[PDB]
């Protein structure tokens, strides 16, 4: 049985684009 | 930085022990060589609470096991996950106390703690600073009452300010499997309500029940049994291993539950306890676990909470879901269900969220109560005792090695001490 | 023949399992690093960490993450020579392909941008002194290979 | 030239912190490695060149937020040792969080705050956020404040905290550690704002249709809450207040400091296109009793002092129209002795949008903070909950075992009872 679990935090908090 | 140190003592904790850590090894993914197999980083981040490491890559457990003959010892070396377990902490006699608690508590055990003290310094003087203690035996046992007892009351006298949790089993009400139970059941209750902190009842015909019903199974064995209490332990101490929503460790259930100093008593639970067959047609949601965890057939404890008024209840969820559902069920159930609780006490449900859901599921909980109901099993014990008592039956087999009748009565007056306070504070 | 893309979707779904533990990847490499000394040059090259690999570091699942990872540079090869058996833009990107996923080749300024962030969960001074180029390796290679198989299609 | 330094306490004290913060970098476009490709030096500091350092401090007894936060995105941001962990918490224990665990780190979080309070000259004050129901959150936030009041004292202190809810509660000593604790930081605070959960688990399904709402999308409106309260100083506009003034124009009296923040409109972008969303509208829609979020029915009680922070395109004029139209609506009523109570500042800064949330972009918001009355309903069921459980002497062993006695009981009763007679008293 493969594991796939993560966290709330990191896939929530991800690396944005920074606006112009 | 929390580290956890596991006794065992006894023909069924040693077996349940060993099915604890089987199911520890495999949610960090550690096979039973002792190399880590795992596929995340979460697993080995907090390998530390139940693990040491040693050379290269190699986890041992940090367990004492103790007994006094060396039947279970062969056959759980000899069985599976059995080449893990530390060579130097395996402890046992020669003599064996044969459901006996005066000879597990007078005779050997003045022989047999001095080695096994040592080895459970040792590992407590191995690590930087600790968090508490664990233990599994049996309340109506020879040498596991016995010798739990006495550990109990050492590393108390010894570490005066850590938790100490124990998961015993207690006497069945429809038939029982030694004679001379309701004996062994009083001392350790007597020497339990006070030298504890919170302590897990478990029975076995809610445990044959659930394995008949539930999951058809016509062959309960006690590997599933052992299976079902090593999956309450698991739930259990599930938080203080992996990051959550809102975390809730030991101590935090232990301020939060129990009320009074002798009020630390807990029966749990378990959810969701589905059939292989019809899995498919049922819906995996917050509302049929909260539906499922509140009902008399799910506990692992044979009382009905309809007979009694609940005190505190504290339910840890594991997996992905919403805290608003969780928070509209608990009040709902609160709410709708007020002849259940008691009145002076406010808000009588705790709640922890945790991100790791069991290997083989999507969502869990585990459900811990502390009701009124274990008055029901106190006093069927202080009854059986009090009729063997007065005809005076079995009793030479206890005063041959030390004890005396003032024991006996001072037990006696301990549990109707403690009937009355549950009774009286409903 | 659009048979290759099962053997790429193969390759990028051990690279994610990898990715997960790219931490243990970083504490293996440090420490293999430690034994073998020459910590004035940063990593450059694959075959130096193969080198430190044979040289005696243990601890059993440092050979592990580092087996894998040199697995996954082993199948990138493979798919590099491929994509020519199976037949501008694509010849230069090919040549790009072979040239990054050979041994050797220097990889200490190799980076990688949005919205591969291998390189936000460093630390600063290993982000850039140390461990810059490996971390960001296998992300532009498979980034130029659905590039070229665009193109092919 | 004037800087804030923010303290965060506890679990939601270091989730809103987070959460807070990536809408700064967000906001003033500094990229999440610490590198930006002149108005920030209020929050954000400056290392040689080219990476600029938030100032903020982070604490937690138990390590596991504190470490998941160190592991995660934004690690190249933080000053590696501006986060300081321990080994065990409090555990829901006043006593645990303010006489035992507390006591040996104290003193290095108050090291840290001079050495960052060093590097500034313009400080202006502390934000401080914490939690009344955590052992911690309440224990080791009173400790903080009353060093924090010796050691300086002349400089203004604020607190965001957490109000427990009337029905949706959590911990079973809540009321203990929240009288506990406001007990001790009367004394002390200068002006507590409150927030609620379940009044903002409402807002959330009422407005935005969110089936299953979370602590993220929780801490992201009140981010959003913390940015319009401190655009004002981040930036320039027509009429600009300062974190002074705040205390001046909110605290007619010196216990009477416990407002309440508000935030119009918050709606999805299935309702943003089919919507004019004007001043006037907007500022009728903030004074509507489903909007606030403390759960509490404004009816019960009247209107003290009340704080506008007009934000994005706003014209002055219909602001006034606006203010003068609320004012003469008869259904809302103020107290006698306030012919004025109203604070009006625009900023030119429209609202930022982090992508993937669940807020559209808009032009215009407004951000209210009221002092009212209507507090005293919800402190009398706080202590007749106090005194439900004190009179059978529940849970009391634990704290007297920490080193606590019976008199802080006694005498945190009696200070509840003279505060809600002050209340009644000022009410008429
Ligand atoms: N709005 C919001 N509230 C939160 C969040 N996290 C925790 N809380 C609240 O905080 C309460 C618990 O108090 P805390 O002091 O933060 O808990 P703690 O930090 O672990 O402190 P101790 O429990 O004493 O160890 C819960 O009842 C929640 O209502 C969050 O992310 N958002
Ligand atoms: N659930 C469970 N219970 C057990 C197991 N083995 C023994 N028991 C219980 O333990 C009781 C017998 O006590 P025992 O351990 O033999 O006494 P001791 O050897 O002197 O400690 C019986 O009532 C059983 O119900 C097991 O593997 N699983
Ligand atoms: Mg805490």
């Amino acid at each position: 049985v493969p594991l796939e679990d993560l966290t709330n935090y990191k896939m929530s908090y991800v690396a944005h684009p920074l606006e112009k | 930085m929390r580290e956890i140190v596991h006794l065992q003592a006894g023909q069924c904790g040693n077996q349940i022990g060993a099915k604890f850590w089987e199911v520890i090894s495999d949610e960090h993914g550690i096979d039973p060589t002792g190399t880590y197999h795992g596929d995340s980083d979460l697993q080995l981040e907090r390998i530390n609470v139940y693990y040491n490491e040693a050379t290269g890559g190699k986890y041992v457990p940090r367990a004492v096991l103790v007994d006094l003959e060396p039947g279970t010892m062969d056959s759980v070396r000899s069985g599976p996950f059995g080449q893990i377990f530390r060579p130097d902490n395996f402890v046992f006699g020669q003599s064996g106390a044969g459901n006996n608690w005066a000879k597990g508590h007078y005779t050997e055990g003045a022989e047999l703690v001095d080695s096994v003290l040592d080895v459970v310094r040792k590992e407590a003087e191995s690590c930087d600073c600790l968090q508490g203690f664990q233990l599994t035996h049996s309340l109506g046992g020879g040498t596991g009452s016995g010798m739990g007892t006495l550990l109990i009351s050492k590393i108390r006298e010894e570490y005066p300010d850590r938790i100490m949790n124990t998961f015993s089993v207690v006497p069945s009400p429809k038939v029982s499997d030694t004679v001379v139970e309701p004996y062994n059941a009083t001392l350790s209750v007597h020497q339990l309500v006070e030298n504890t902190d919170e302590t897990y009842c478990i029975d076995n015909e809610a445990l044959y029940d659930i394995c008949f019903r539930t999951l058809k199974l016509t062959t309960p064995t006690y590997g599933d049994l052992n299976h079902l209490v090593s999956a309450t332990m698991s739930g259990v101490t599930t938080c203080l291993r992996f990051p959550g929503q809102l975390n809730a460790d030991l101590r935090k259930l232990a301020v939060n539950m129990v009320p009074f100093p002798r009020l630390h008593f807990f029966m749990p639970g378990f959810a969701p306890l589905t059939s292989r067959g019809s899995q498919q047609y049922r819906a995996l949601t917050v509302p049929e676990l909260t539906q499922q965890m509140f009902d008399a057939k799910n506990m692992m404890a044979a009382c009905d909470p309809r007979h009694g008024r609940y005190l505190t209840v504290a339910a840890v969820f594991r997996g992905r879901m919403s805290m608003k559902e969780v928070d509209e069920q608990m009040l709902n159930v609160q709410n709708k269900n007020s002849s259940y609780f008691v009145e002076w006490i406010p808000n009588n449900v705790k709640t922890a969220v945790c991100d790791i859901p069991p290997r083989g599921l999507k969502m869990s909980a585990t459900f811990i109560g502390n009701s009124t109901a274990i008055q029901e099993l106190f006093k069927r014990i202080s009854e059986q005792f009090t009729a063997m008592f007065r005809r005076k039956a079995f009793l030479h087999w206890y005063t041959g090695e030390g004890m005396d009748e003032m024991e006996f009565t001072e037990a006696e007056s301990n549990m109707n001490d403690l009937v009355s306070e549950y009774q009286q504070y409903q | 023949m659009n048979e290759v893309k099962e053997s790429l979707r193969s390759v990028e779904q051990k690279y994610k399992i990898f990715q997960q533990q790219q931490f243990t990847f970083i504490g293996a490499l440090e420490h293999c690093r430690e034994n073998a000394h020459d910590k004035i040059r940063p990593i450059s090259s694959i075959g130096q960490v193969q080198s430190y690999m044979e040289h005696h570091c243990s601890n059993s699942t440092d050979r592990r993450i580092l087996l894998m990872f040199l697995d996954i540079c082993s199948e990138l090869s493979k798919l590099c020579q491929h994509f020519e058996a199976l037949h501008p833009v694509t010849n230069n990107l090919l040549e790009k392909c072979k040239t990054l996923v050979s041994q050797s080749n220097d990889l200490s300024s190799l980076r990688a941008k949005y919205p591969h962030d291998v390189v936000n969960h460093l630390s600063c001074d290993e982000a850039r002194n140390h461990y810059g180029g490996v971390v960001s390796l296998i992300p532009i290679i498979l980034d130029l290979m659905k590039e070229w198989v665009a193109h092919s299609e | 030239m004037r800087e804030c330094i923010s303290i965060h306490v506890g679990q939601a004290g270091v989730q809103i912190g987070n959460a807070c913060w990536e809408l700064y970098c967000l906001e003033h476009g500094i990229q999440p490695d610490g590198q930006m490709p002149d108005s920030f030096n209020t929050f954000f500091s400056e290392t040689g060149a080219g990476k600029h350092v938030p100032r903020a401090v982070f604490v937690d007894l138990e390590p596991t937020v504190v470490d998941e936060v160190r592991t995660g995105t934004y690690r190249q941001l933080f000053h590696p040792e501006q986060l300081i962990t321990g080994k065990e918490d409090a555990a829901n224990n006043y006593a645990r969080g303010h006489y035992t665990i507390g006591k040996e780190i104290v003193d290095l979080v108050l090291d840290r705050i001079r050495k960052l309070a060093d590097l500034c000259t313009g400080l202006q004050g502390f934000l401080i956020f914490h939690s009344f129901g955590g052992g911690t959150g309440s224990g080791f936030a009173s400790l903080l404040m009353e060093r924090l009041s010796v050691d300086y004292g002349k400089k203004s202190k604020l607190e965001f905290a957490i109000y427990p809810a009337p029905q949706v509660s959590t911990a079973v000593v809540e009321p203990y550690n929240s009288i506990l604790t406001t007990h001790t930081t009367l004394e002390h605070s200068d002006c507590a704002f409150m927030v609620d959960n379940e009044a903002i688990y409402d807002i959330c399904r009422r407005n935005l249709d969110i089936e299953r709402p979370t602590y993220t999308n929780l801490n992201r409106l009140i981010g959003q809450i913390v940015s319009s309260i401190t655009a004002s100083l981040r930036f320039d506009g027509a009429l600009n207040v300062d974190l002074t003034e705040f205390q001046t124009n909110l605290v007619p009296y010196p216990r009477i400091h416990f407002p309440l923040a508000t935030y119009a409109p918050v709606i999805s972008a299935e309702k943003a296109y089919h919507e004019q969303l004007s001043v006037a509208e907007i500022t009728n829609a903030c004074f509507e009793p489903a909007n606030q979020m403390v759960k509490c029915d404004p009816r019960h009680g009247k209107y003290m002092a009340c704080c506008m922070l007009y934000r994005g395109d706003v014209v002055p004029k219909d602001v006034n129209a606006a203010i003068a139209t609320i004012k003469t609506k008869r259904t809302i009523q103020f107290v006698d002795w306030c012919p004025t109570g109203f604070k009006v500042g625009i900023n030119y800064q429209p609202p930022t949008v982090v992508p993937g949330g669940d807020l559209a972009k808009v032009q215009r918001a407004v951000c209210m903070l009221s002092n009212t009355t209507a507090i005293a309903e919800a402190w009398a069921r706080l202590d007749h909950k106090l005194d439900l459980m004190y009179a059978k002497r529940a849970f009391v062993h634990w704290y007297v075992g920490e080193g606590m006695e019976e008199g802080e009981f006694s005498e945190a009763r009696e200070d509840l009872a003279a505060l809600e007679k002050d209340y009644e008293e000022v009410g008429v």
